[PDB]
């Protein structure tokens, strides 16, 4: 009686990707991001774009039949930060507000083993 | 006697009743979910949680109302919905980042503001990120950051109005989101080589600023 | 979450209730006093539009509710309300007895048409998103047989 | 004038004052409790309170005011009522009944019409129907 | 306008307690300001006085004093300019 | 009915334990600091009066103990009380200020509320026609009064030190007065 | 008829 | 009834009564009396309209004193005990008393006074509760104990089935008319059937029947004109004489008085009985002095908060004086003591008033007049 789904969050620091597929991922149930739902760029990593995209995800996530999701969250990765933003944070928060059923979170963000150079340079970057 | 005397106010029946438009009337009928939360405490924070957990338990099972419970065998905190008691959909996930801040390295009392409010989140990076620092040069950037008895950390949490754990190189900032935002940059200034000095002197303008807003 | 009643003439919204799951079937009667809420968590609701209350919960369904009809006349004690889910499953619920008549699983896909006619007996009209349609016969008794399965070869949103 | 002279656990804190900025930019921003407190506070006066002695249906004043009327003899009323307190004057005054067929208010235009008449205590009977106005 | 370079007594949620609820420490300077010059004073006037100088001295509380009279009202105060 | 400083009211009773006085009832005035100073009862009443050294006095109705009211007429101790014979007019007084109020409870009325001046009298001007006298002391307040009630109408502290002078106009609608802070 | 020890460390809290 | 005549055509907004064009005219005074009668049951207004409860009793079809009662019951689940109540009435008494066995065999009387003192535990001085005590009882017999349940309470059986009958389809009606689901209702034993009242149940109830009878209310004679009649504790109780409130002030005021039956449960009481009692009627029977049909005692605020819709209820002004401040909100709003007076007012000589003992209540200024809200 419980069909679940496969919530993928992606926050990346400009902006925040609320993704929900199927168990397998091949097919999409719903993608949403900041840049729908607020007006000005600066605000498209902010968290109240997150929770209203989250919002929209979980009411179409609703009408397709899947009741509870698996929280997959992720950052950029790669050569850059690894740890989720607050917009995954809060993204998370507004499925649980939602009433969609959690079944399990976990951090899959691309870690390398080894990784190229950064976009910085020696002298450092994000000043 | 005494001596000193004188002298309150004022089953469903199975069956349909047939009205005078031809209409059926019929009696009326008879007249928050489990869920569970798994985070792991690494070692060097439990012995902190020992001693402390005499005031984390109370807010989670009392204004909360979750169940809570620890797992000594694989070290881990558990937090449930009880059904018949939690009302709060959001008290779950809610529960499950206070107890995060605190693995992190946050007070309890700050991690106590995540419980008490909606719109606190934790940011988190990296000195490597801002810039490549190894050996002395990463040792005296992590001294930058804290200053002479960790000074310099206090002037950012008191004037960007958050906190920030130094747990090596690696930097927590408990806030709202803009105020956490604010420390970054202050903190990352100090990562590129800024004195603290001229950075304590920018802490002071965004102070006011913040006063004066 | 939250069924609204709205009278034309008066030109307000009479009754509020609300519902246990969002749902996307409404189905009233043709006497115009009863109306069915399904909803995803395969629960039936049946409101009273004029009185504003809830007359019977059905909860049998296990898949959302994708398919509600009512089967009644003036003047009659036959009163029947038909429900399909998404996994190909009919029922034949009771508002008189308050019970559920027969049960159907013939169909796979999704039930989007139902359709309740009198046989001078009663006849349903089951179509599915399985491109298939299936006769039925049945009555107040336990008699309940498949007569013809009709393939339409279109995908049946309503029949 | 002569009146004498007089947190929750989850704080509902929101907008610029927690760092949520946009909410601000995207235009998204107790007296009647204050009533039901007051409403508390006469009922926390009312039950402060149980005189449960006998009292009468009828005041004195009133007594005379009908009873006056009856015999057109006003002058038992507006003695005692030259003999009041400026509050017991007051008091009374306002609570004269105020229905149709207004007996009440009518009697006591007459007590101060013969006051006037009497051409005594003038200033007093000159002010009481001032308060009648009032 | 200086910055606290120390640790906070008091925890993330107790400035928002304090944000939730012109200074009430500023004018306790103002009070224990106004009592010292009346201590001054005094002291001052005893010594350079030549006649006596005697020293200068919740609940509903009643105003024994009143600048204006009790059957005056405030509406009669103002002048029809002012109105 | 026994009362001490320390705010404890005892009702003492004649009965069998053979008959003896005893304390069958005990009262207490729970003031946080503020001790008994003065007290007051009126039989016919029942009508307690007590005036507490903080400056404020609770009116009680006894055996029962209700808290009729409680109202403060200032910091300065209540130094005496006094009711009336039909009990409805209540009299307080305090020294160091010179305060006297009566108080009519009944309606929370006010028969009298005069205060005296805490300084000497530096100077005295009568109304023109003599209906009122106003006074100034060192204290810098200025008291207007009325001849024939010999009670204070109102009172002025806008000055800030003593007031050495006061006179009226001619017309005597207007009154000036002179102060050492050096203000007219 | 007529009418006629610390909360939880081991245990579920 | 002359009351359902008016009330019916009240409903109908007809404003004139007393001149309409009748085919076949009530006497005016019947027709007067009702609009009286029907506005102390608090369906008509102060000018005479018909108000919401009066509205309801016109769809009521039962008379509108008994249509009072049914309404006013929708509280605490008393209903049962309304119907089982309304029921005995309607019928008659089920009691065969001991003037009618010829007993007033000293083993048989003997019984008898048992039979009734099973039936008395529910209130010491009320009868209409007894009544409502034996009708209870009657669901719990079963079919083969019925007769041997009548031969020895010396009740009368066929009248029994016939309440139990009543209290059926009177419950059908309430329910249609209060209940949502009007036709829809269906009645069922088990809903009639009930466990005793409880002790705020028993008042409860007391002060519902009040709601029909309260015309029907009267006084001890030595509550209101001391020593008029002399009263003593030696005095039976069937010798104590009662005033109705509504009784013209005769020169002597002992044609007034009012007595209790002896069947009733207070003249086997031997204290002192109520000081006001709530009566169903008056019979001439007995040529000593005019006997009550007394149904249960009511007290004094009870009274008040009855006839508070009615019009037989008068308020003071406010009192004042020790601890009696009038605690004011607006110019049309305030709190105090006022002392009510029930039945005839002050002025009016004629009819026999009395003064309710004063109680908190609130009051709004509405068209110039402090309009009675609640007590406090």
């Amino acid at each position: 009686s419980q069909v679940f789904g496969v919530a993928r969050i992606y926050a990346s620091f400009n902006d925040t990707f609320v993704h929900v597929t199927d168990l397998s991922g091949k097919e999409t149930i719903a993608r949403v991001t900041g840049g729908m739902k607020v007006k000005a760029d600066r605000d498209e990593s902010s968290p109240y774009a997150a929770m209203l995209a989250a919002q929209d995800v979980a009411a179409k996530c609703k009408e397709v039949g899947i009741t509870a999701v698996h929280v997959k969250i992720r950052a950029t990765g790669g050569t850059r930060t690894k740890t989720p933003g607050p917009g995954g944070q809060a993204a998370l928060r507004a499925l649980a507000r939602s009433g969609l059923r959690i079944g399990r979170i976990e951090d899959v963000t691309p870690v390398p083993s080894d990784s190229t150079r950064k976009k910085g340079g020696r002298r450092g970057r994000r000043l | 006697v005494a001596p000193t005397a004188l002298k309150v106010l004022l089953h469903e029946s199975k069956t349909v009743v047939v009205d005078d438009q031809g209409k059926p009337r019929f009696t009326s009928a008879s007249k928050i979910k489990f869920e569970s939360r798994k985070i792991m405490v690494p070692p060097h924070r439990m012995t902190p949680l020992r001693n402390s957990w005499t005031k984390i338990y109370p807010p989670l099972v009392e204004h909360l109302k979750l169940q809570v419970r620890m797992n000594l065998k694989t070290k881990s905190v558990e937090l449930r919905t009880n059904p018949k008691f939690t009302t709060d959909p959001g008290a779950l996930q809610k529960g499950a980042d206070f107890i995060k801040a605190f693995t992190l390295g946050f007070d309890l009392d700050d991690s106590i503001a995540l419980l008490r409010l909606d719109d606190l989140y934790i940011e988190t990076f990296e000195v490597k990120d801002v810039k490549t620092l190894t050996g002395d040069h990463l040792s005296r950037a992590i001294g930058r950051i804290a200053g002479k008895d960790g000074k310099t950390k206090f002037a950012i949490e008191n004037a960007t109005r958050t906190r920030i754990v130094l747990a090596d190189s690696k930097i927590h900032i408990l806030g709202g989101f803009t105020h956490i935002r604010m420390a970054r940059e202050s903190v990352v200034s100090l990562i590129l080589g800024s004195p603290p000095g001229k950075v304590y002197g920018n802490l002071r303008t965004v102070a006011s600023r913040l006063k004066e807003r | 979450q939250l069924l609204k009643i709205f009278h034309l003439k008066t030109g307000k919204v009479v009754r509020s209730m609300k519902i246990s799951s969002p749902s996307y079937i409404l189905d009233a009667d043709s006497t115009s006093t009863l109306l069915a809420v399904g909803g995803t968590d395969g629960s039936i609701i049946v409101v009273d539009i004029e009185n504003g209350y809830i007359t019977h919960s059905f909860k049998g369904h296990g898949g959302t509710i994708s398919s509600l009809k009512f089967y009644g006349q003036l003047n009659s004690k036959i009163w029947l309300l038909a429900s399909g889910d998404t996994n190909g499953m009919v029922k034949v619920w009771d508002l008189v007895k308050r019970k559920c008549l027969h049960t159907l699983q013939e169909h796979t896909s999704a039930v989007r048409g139902l359709d309740i006619i009198e046989v001078p007996s009663l006849n349903l009209l089951s179509g599915g998103r399985d491109d298939i349609i299936n006769l039925w016969d049945f009555n107040m008794k336990k008699k309940c047989k498949l007569l013809k399965t009709l393939p339409v070869n279109q995908q049946v949103e309503s029949c | 004038r002569s009146k004498p002279k007089e947190l929750p656990f989850f704080l509902q804190l929101s907008g610029e004052k927690v760092g949520d900025e946009a909410s601000v930019r995207e235009g998204i921003a107790h007296r009647r409790d204050q009533e039901a407190q007051k409403k508390l506070d006469a009922e926390e006066q009312m039950n402060k309170f149980k005189v449960t002695g006998r009292l009468g249906f009828e005041s004195h004043f009133t007594k005379q005011l009908r009873e006056g009327s009856q015999s057109k003899d006003y002058s038992s009323l507006l003695a005692t009522l030259i003999n009041f307190s400026p509050a017991a004057v007051d008091l009374e005054i306002r609570s004269l009944n105020s229905f149709e067929p207004f007996d009440e208010i009518v009697w006591f235009i007459d007590a101060l019409t013969q006051g006037l008449k009497s051409n005594k205590n003038f200033e007093l009977y000159e002010t009481f129907m001032s308060l009648l106005f009032k | 306008f200086e910055l606290s370079d120390v640790k906070s007594s008091k925890s993330l949620a107790e400035i928002y307690e304090d944000d939730y609820t012109l200074s009430e420490e500023l004018q306790k300077a103002h009070s224990e300001i106004s009592e010292l010059y009346a201590n001054l004073v005094y002291k001052l006037d005893v010594l350079s006085s030549v006649h006596f100088v005697p020293k200068p001295a919740e609940t509903p509380t009643i105003s024994m004093e009143d600048a204006q009279p009790l059957y005056m009202s405030n509406a009669s105060s103002l002048a029809p300019q002012e109105i | 009915y026994t009362v001490s400083k320390d705010g404890a009211v005892f009702v003492w009773e004649f009965t069998k334990r053979k008959y003896s006085w005893r304390i069958t009832k005990k009262h207490f005035f729970y003031a946080n600091q503020a001790k008994v100073k003065c007290v007051t009862f009126h039989p016919a009443t029942r009508l307690l009066a007590v005036g507490f050294t903080s400056g404020e006095f609770r009116l009680y109705d006894l055996p029962d103990f209700t808290l009729i009211q409680q109202l403060s007429m200032g910091q300065n101790p209540v130094n005496t009380v006094s009711v009336n014979q039909t009990g409805e007019w209540l009299a307080f007084g305090s020294s160091k200020l010179g305060q006297l109020l009566v108080y009519e409870w009944q309606s929370e009325s006010y028969i009298l509320k005069q205060q005296g001046h805490f300084d000497s009298t530096n100077s005295l001007a009568y109304s023109p026609d003599g209906s009122r006298v106003v006074t100034a002391s060192e204290d810098g307040k200025i008291k207007v009064w009325d001849i024939t009630s010999g009670f204070c109408l109102a009172t002025f502290e806008e000055h800030t030190s003593s007031v050495t002078a006061v006179q009226f106009a001619k017309r005597g609608q207007v009154m000036f007065s002179s102060s050492l802070d050096g203000t007219v | 008829n007529p009418w006629l020890t610390l909360p939880g460390w081991g245990e579920w809290a | 009834p002359v009351e359902s005549i008016v009330l019916q055509m009240k409903s109908m907004a007809i404003h004139n009564i007393i001149n309409f064009p009748f085919p076949t005219p009530p006497d005016r005074v019947a027709l007067s009396k009702a609009i009286q009668l029907l506005q102390y049951l608090g369906a008509l207004d102060n000018k005479e309209m018909i108000t919401e409860d009066g509205k309801k009793m016109s769809l009521f079809p039962l008379s509108p004193r008994f249509s009072k009662m049914l309404l006013v019951s929708d509280e605490k689940a008393c209903l049962p005990y309304i119907v089982a109540i309304v029921s005995a009435l309607s019928v008659g008494d089920p009691f065969i008393n001991e003037f009618e066995l010829g007993i007033n065999k000293k083993e048989l009387r003997s019984k008898f006074y048992k039979s009734r003192s099973q039936f008395s535990k529910l209130d010491k001085f009320s009868d209409v509760f007894r009544l409502l005590s034996v009708v209870s009882a009657m669901d719990y017999v079963p079919k083969e104990q019925k007769e041997i349940f009548m031969k020895k309470n010396f009740l009368r059986g066929k009248l029994m089935e016939e309440i139990v009958k009543l209290r059926k389809q009177l419950m059908y009606i309430i329910k249609s008319n209060t209940s949502k689901e009007n036709i829809a209702v269906v009645i069922r034993n088990e809903d009639l059937k009930s466990d005793i009242p409880s002790v705020i149940q028993i008042k409860l109830l007391k002060q519902m029947i009040c709601a029909g009878f309260v015309d029907h209310v009267a006084v001890r004679a030595d509550v209101l004109f001391p020593d008029d009649a002399k009263i003593t504790n030696r005095t039976s109780i069937i010798n104590i004489p009662y005033i109705p409130v509504l009784a013209t002030r005769t020169p002597n005021i002992e044609d007034c008085f009012v007595y209790i039956h002896p069947t009733s449960i207070l003249n086997n009481l031997g204290e002192m009985p109520p000081k006001y009692m709530l009566y169903y009627s008056l019979h001439l029977g007995g040529n000593n002095k005019t006997r009550m049909n007394t149904l249960c005692d009511i007290a004094s605020t009870p009274l008040a908060n009855i006839a508070r819709k009615g019009l037989l209820l008068t308020y003071s002004k406010p009192l004042t004086g020790q601890g009696l401040k009038t605690v004011n909100l607006s110019p049309t709003e305030r709190y105090c003591y006022v002392v009510p007076r029930f039945g005839s007012t002050v002025d009016n000589d004629l009819k026999i008033g009395w003064d309710l003992n004063p109680i908190a209540v609130h009051q709004k200024k509405q068209k110039g007049q402090w309009t009675v809200i609640k007590f406090i």
